[PDB]
């Protein structure tokens, strides 16, 4: 009864009923099974990739609006916990090593660069060398929209995705593409990765890596200019769509060994 | 312009036009300012005008004239206008037209007859005067058929009922006349009822049968106008002011009557039906929407509940048995109309009262109350009463009874409450709906720590859910999650902290290990609450070394950024001019302030880690701030980067303050934190311009003084050097400029005075002079707060200076006289009489000194004389100069009375106020100002008897 009460409150008490939410611990570590846990992910992934194929929501206008969800809240594509490991993981997915920090929607718009939490609470309004985030770089629809993990200790917005660049929207492009575009547009800019009065915050993009066993092994042994928070696994083909999706998977580094059944070096 | 030079209006108003409102304003002036043969001519003339006038457009000048007649009466009547009352009857008792206005005038006069023994005496002495007023009324009620007159009469009766002798009310036919001839009738029915309720309020031992009759006859008439099957709730909202006020009056009647006289009706077994009928009404009115109406109903229910609780107080006693037929309906009303809990002074009260009533009722029958609640819950699941408003109210009421049941009953109850709401959440469709529910669940849970402390797995389940919700982006669920988390942490500390429960580690360990995972989606304000919450937990760790380790792990994240900033500063000082770095230091400090607040003394391991760096950053930003101002001036304070640095300084001071006041090792504070602080802040404060001076420098001095006393007396010279003069200038040219800096200055002064007195001798005389000027300014200021503080310091300085004979005499000789001059100057003047009671104690003390021969040498050094004579004269002298009107015979006698009342304070107070009583009656409007002091000390006895009666009631305070 008191056991029945706890179980009920742990496993059946949710405001937004997100499947495998990372607001609760990995299902593989919970003593209670939520009704919001699902050991299944592939079917839902296949189903979503099908849906993406026939794009029936105009995004070009969403990108400018910000310069399908309302104001500045829940605009970021958020991962489920990685549970049901894709049988074609190594061929069809890539891993981004994430920094300890805070997620941020970043909107560079007419002479300024403002950061938002998933909640839409604006955290800062500042200046940036991003196509729309400077008084000198403030123009007719040259707005850009990023998805960043902000690391306060290195005072840098680590770039995780790009949804819009110099007025070009990418919501409807695959991840391989988007990540390719960010790694190509970023270094094209006067010392972003540096500190200037005009650019208070450094914007470094995050490397992604293949997910073959040997590749993951390498990844885990690399050294990063930050403290490693976790591993995001993106399906190469997923478009950018705000919300929880099983097309991206999250694990903390100590989990990779167990859930992916792969080797690991010292750590 | 013109109204400057009596004689004019007597002539002016005779052939005047519309400009007559000036002539009336001129006459009112003369009368209210100076007040035989002259004004005796004025009285006669004034009365003549109205007698003429009122025997319709004229209406506005009538009231204007009536006004002044009352203005004079306030000064003349009755000691030097004894006929007035015998006269005014005569006039009216013959002319109806005249009778109208006299009623209007007597109503106006009673509004200057609005202190308990003072009024008791008036009711005794002026007994004759009232007797006649009542009889005038009687006669008018008895015979007139001039409606507008009869109304005005009734207005006057009401207005006088508390002053007319008892027998006229109860041994007459008043009660019956009022009920039959008047209550009965639409345009008279409101006033009628007010009168009857006024009567019902009378609290005596006799007239028992007359009260009982007053009950049954009024009920009888009421049941005829608003019959007991009316929908009062709807009648009120629709119907006109007329019918609204009648409903208000009805409840006012039943409530007044029953509160004072219920017991009478309870005993009279033939009166149940009618007793029940009164409750019926109270329930019907309790349905009314409006708050002001509910407040009276609620006062009634609280009375009923408290009586029965005091009879009972278990879960059948005789008075309870009477009310069982309708008690559950009161339970129902509280539950279904529970006010928003304290989570303005009126609304807090409103909730407190409703809680109180419900907690009483819950003790009477907990099973009934639980059942009402379970069922109100069912109806949220039903959808039959589903609404955000309704669910919230229910949950507030559930929360409100939180100590009233026994553990075991509580447990059973909460288990169904939580399950059912959990169910309700899974069942409702919105993200909106679910958020409303989830907050309510968390609200309830937070009101019942007793339940949480009893069951670890559940507590832990709840805290984990709260961490889960700290990621919810829906409207306010992150806020309710933090707010709940801090309540639970505060009320369950020990359960987290390095005491394992049915398992392997303390839970605090798991929290400290996943802090960034938990808080990474919160915003600053929420992170701070999270930190504060975790502080309480750590505060509960009794083992010091285990607790050091907790604080370190706890404080690790902000320390990372901190360390990174400091390193950058070390390599390049200019980093501290960087807008973002400065914004970061601000928040790292604010997190420190918040954790320190929660942890208290042991936070030292942290504060000590960062102290010298922090203080160094303080100096650097200080050098920045001032050099910025030294190249652009004052306006730089306006700039955002300056505000930003100033926040660092401020949070630095607040953090230090916060720790010191919570500190528990004055040697440590003294020999280790005090010096570096003092170096970093004092000279800085001095050399800065008035605009660039942090007020918290003052409050931080004040705190470390209050905390260390003797341990820092030695440093006070250094502190006053840098801080004392310049701060005074800043506030001395009053023009209220730095409210924070004065509230602080004086808090520091009062501290040095209380705990560091010896320091005043170690400061040069020129600076002690200043201390006195500054204390003098304080008790000389307008706003009571500042005055009251200044007095307090002075009074303590006096008692304190006495302790050092050598320098006692220097002081007395130098300042003694000058201080009375100034104090009397505050008592004598156009009086801000805020601290009359203080004045009393001060003067009393100072008189004693001379009387008791403690001022060893003479104050007049050229004409040596017993100081008690010198003072007796010097005061009389100073008084006869502030009051040149006063007769030199009264002065001598009063100054004699004072010194013969010195070694006694209460009587010395009454003696002095009485001087001002009789001497402000040669003025006017004063009375209630000097009386204001006594008044408050009756509210705090009403609070103390209330608040301490609540201690016996389980759940009324919890």
């Amino acid at each position: 009864s008191m056991e029945e009460l706890s179980q009920a409150l742990a496993s059946s008490f949710s405001v937004s009923q997100d499947l495998n939410s990372t607001a609760a611990p990995h299902p593989r570590l919970s003593q209670y099974k939520s009704k919001y846990s699902s050991l299944e992910q592939s079917e839902r992934r296949r189903r979503l990739l099908e849906l993406q194929k026939s794009k029936r929501l105009d995004y070009v206008n969403h990108a400018r609006r910000l310069a399908l969800p309302k104001h500045y809240a829940n605009q970021l594509m958020l991962s489920e916990w990685l549970i049901d490991v894709p049988s074609d993981l190594g061929q069809e997915w890539i891993v981004v090593v994430c920094p300890v920090g805070k997620r941020a929607l970043i909107v560079a718009s007419r002479g300024s660069t403002s950061a938002y939490t998933k909640s839409g609470y604006c955290v800062n309004r500042f200046s940036s060398l991003l196509p729309g985030g400077n008084r000198r770089n403030s123009t007719a629809k040259d707005y850009t929209i990023l998805d960043c993990i902000y690391n306060e200790v290195n005072q840098t917005y680590y770039v995780l995705d790009v949804m819009c660049w110099r007025g070009h929207p990418f919501y409807d492009c695959q991840t391989d593409f988007r990540f390719y575009w960010m790694h190509s547009k970023l270094p094209e800019e006067e010392g972003l990765g540096e500190k200037t009065k005009l650019n208070p915050f450094k914007f470094v993009g995050l490397k992604n890596f293949p997910c073959t066993p040997e590749s993951l092994c390498d990844v885990l042994s690399m050294d990063f200019p930050f403290e490693v928070d976790g591993l995001l696994f993106y399906h190469k083909q997923t478009h950018y769509s705000p919300g929880s999706t099983p097309l991206v998977g999250w694990l903390r580094p100590y989990m990779v060994s167990d859930v992916l059944g792969v080797a690991v070096p010292a750590g | 312009l013109k109204e400057h030079p009596r004689v004019d209006t007597i002539l002016e108003f005779s052939q005047n036009m519309n400009t007559k409102y000036y002539g009336l304003q001129i006459l009112e002036n003369v009368i209210k300012t100076r007040w035989r043969n002259q004004c005796e001519g004025i009285k006669k003339y004034v009365v003549g005008l109205i007698i003429k006038t009122s025997s319709e457009k004229e209406k506005v000048y009538i009231g204007k004239l009536n006004m002044i007649l009352v203005q004079i009466l306030k000064q003349e009547w009755p000691k030097h206008w004894p006929t007035f009352i015998s006269d005014i009857v005569g006039a009216s008792r013959t002319s109806e037209s005249l009778c109208q206005n006299n009623m209007v005038i007597l109503k106006l006069l009673s509004e200057e007859v609005f202190t308990q023994v003072k009024s008791k005496h008036l009711k005794d002495s002026m007994c004759n005067e009232f007797s006649q007023i009542f009889q005038l009324c009687q006669f008018v009620m008895e015979n007139s058929q001039n409606a507008p007159l009869v109304h005005a009469t009734l207005e006057t009766l009401l207005r006088f009922l508390n002053w007319i002798p008892l027998g006229y009310i109860f041994e007459t036919k008043l009660i019956s006349t009022l009920i039959y001839k008047f209550l009965n009738v639409p345009m008279f029915r409101n006033v009628s009822l007010k009168c009857l309720t006024e009567i019902a309020g009378v609290s005596v031992s006799q007239y028992e049968e007359q009260f009982v009759t007053l009950f049954t006859l009024t009920m009888m008439q009421l049941k005829q106008m608003l019959p007991l099957n009316t929908n009062i709730r709807l009648a009120y909202s629709n119907g006109k002011d007329d019918e609204q006020n009648f409903i208000q009056n009805l409840s006012l009647f039943l409530c007044t009557f029953l509160k004072e006289h219920d017991q009478l009706i309870e005993k009279r077994l033939n009166l149940r039906e009618t007793l029940m009928e009164a409750l019926h009404y109270m329930l019907l009115v309790s349905e009314v929407e409006e708050t002001e109406i509910f407040k009276i109903c609620l006062e009634y229910w609280n009375h009923l509940a408290a009586e029965l609780y005091r009879e009972s107080p278990f879960s059948v006693p005789p008075r309870r048995q009477l009310y069982l037929p309708m008690l559950f309906k009161v339970r129902l009303l509280m539950v279904s109309r529970m006010a928003k809990p304290e989570e303005d002074t009126d609304s807090i009260n409103l909730y407190k009262n409703m809680r109180e009533t419900l907690v009483y009722l819950t003790h009477l029958d907990y099973v009934d109350t639980e059942r009402i609640m379970t069922e109100k819950l069912h109806n949220q699941v039903n959808g039959t009463e589903w609404s955000w408003k309704n669910l919230n109210t229910l949950c507030w009421a559930i929360g409100s009874i939180s100590g009233a049941m026994h553990e075991e009953d509580e447990k059973r109850f909460l288990v169904t409450v939580i399950k059912d709401l959990l169910g309700l959440c899974e069942q409702k469709r919105g993200k909106d709906n679910k958020a409303i529910i989830a907050s309510n669940i968390m609200y309830i849970v937070g009101q019942y720590p007793r339940f949480l402390r009893a069951h670890w797995k559940f507590l832990k389940t709840v805290v984990n859910k709260l961490f889960e919700f700290m990621h919810e982006t829906h409207d306010g669920v992150q806020d309710m999650a933090c707010d709940t988390f801090i309540k639970i942490a505060q009320k369950c500390r020990r359960h987290f902290v390095q005491v394992q429960v049915g398992e392997v580690m303390p839970f605090i360990d798991e929290i400290l290990n996943n802090i960034n995972t938990i808080i990474c989606d919160l915003q600053p304000q929420q992170v701070h609450t999270f930190y504060e919450a975790v502080g309480y937990m750590i505060g509960a760790q009794t083992d010091q070394t285990v607790q050091e380790h907790l604080i370190e792990k706890y404080m690790l994240l902000p320390n990372q950024v901190w360390d990174s900033i400091i390193q950058q500063a070390t390599k390049n000082v200019d980093i501290l001019k960087d807008p973002e770095t400065v914004k970061q230091l601000g928040s790292i400090l604010k997190t420190n302030v918040r954790a320190c607040k929660a942890v208290g003394h042991p936070f030292v391991i942290q504060l000590g880690r960062i102290y010298l760096d922090m203080l160094n950053v303080y100096k650097c930003l200080s050098e920045n701030i001032s050099a910025a101002i030294q190249a652009n001036g004052e306006m730089v304070t306006k700039q955002p980067l300056i505000r930003s640095m100033r926040t660092v300084k401020r949070e630095t001071l607040k953090l230090i303050s916060g720790w010191v006041s919570r500190s528990n090792d004055p040697q440590m504070v003294a020999e280790n934190f005090v010096p570096p602080l003092l170096d970093a802040v004092l000279i800085d404060y001095q050399r800065n311009v008035p605009a660039a001076r942090e007020p918290e420098v003052l409050s931080t001095m004040a705190i470390i003084v209050n905390k260390l006393g003797g341990h820092i007396t030695a440093e006070i010279p250094q502190i006053f050097d840098a801080v004392f003069e310049c701060t005074l200038n800043m506030i001395n040219k009053d023009f209220e400029e730095y409210p924070e800096h004065r509230t602080n200055f004086f808090l520091l002064l009062q501290a040095v005075n209380s705990h560091c007195f010896p320091a005043f001798l170690a400061i040069p005389p020129t600076q002690f002079k200043l201390v006195l000027d500054s204390i003098i300014w304080a008790f000389k200021h307008t706003m009571r707060n500042v005055a009251d503080t200044g007095l307090q310091i002075l009074f303590t300085l006096l008692q304190n200076v006495a302790q050092e004979e050598a320098a006692a005499q220097s002081f007395y000789q130098t300042y003694f006289c000058d201080i009375l001059q100034h104090i009397f100057s505050v008592v004598t003047d156009t009086s801000h009489t805020a601290g009359l009671t203080m004045h009393a104690s001060i003067l009393a003390y100072m008189f004693n000194l001379v009387e008791e021969g403690k001022i060893s040498t003479s104050l007049n050094p050229g004409n040596p004389v017993n100081n008690q004579i010198f003072l007796q004269e010097y005061v009389a002298n100073l008084l006869k100069s502030a009051f040149p009107h006063l007769q030199d015979a009264q002065v001598k006698l009063f100054v004699t009375g004072l010194f013969s009342l010195n070694q006694d304070i209460p009587a010395f107070k009454e003696h002095l106020r009485d001087f001002l009583v009789q001497i402000k009656e040669f003025a006017g409007e004063d009375t209630s100002d000097l009386f204001l002091e006594e008044r408050e000390i009756a509210l705090r006895q009403a609070d103390e008897e209330k608040h301490k009666r609540q201690m016996s009631v389980p759940g009324i305070f919890n």
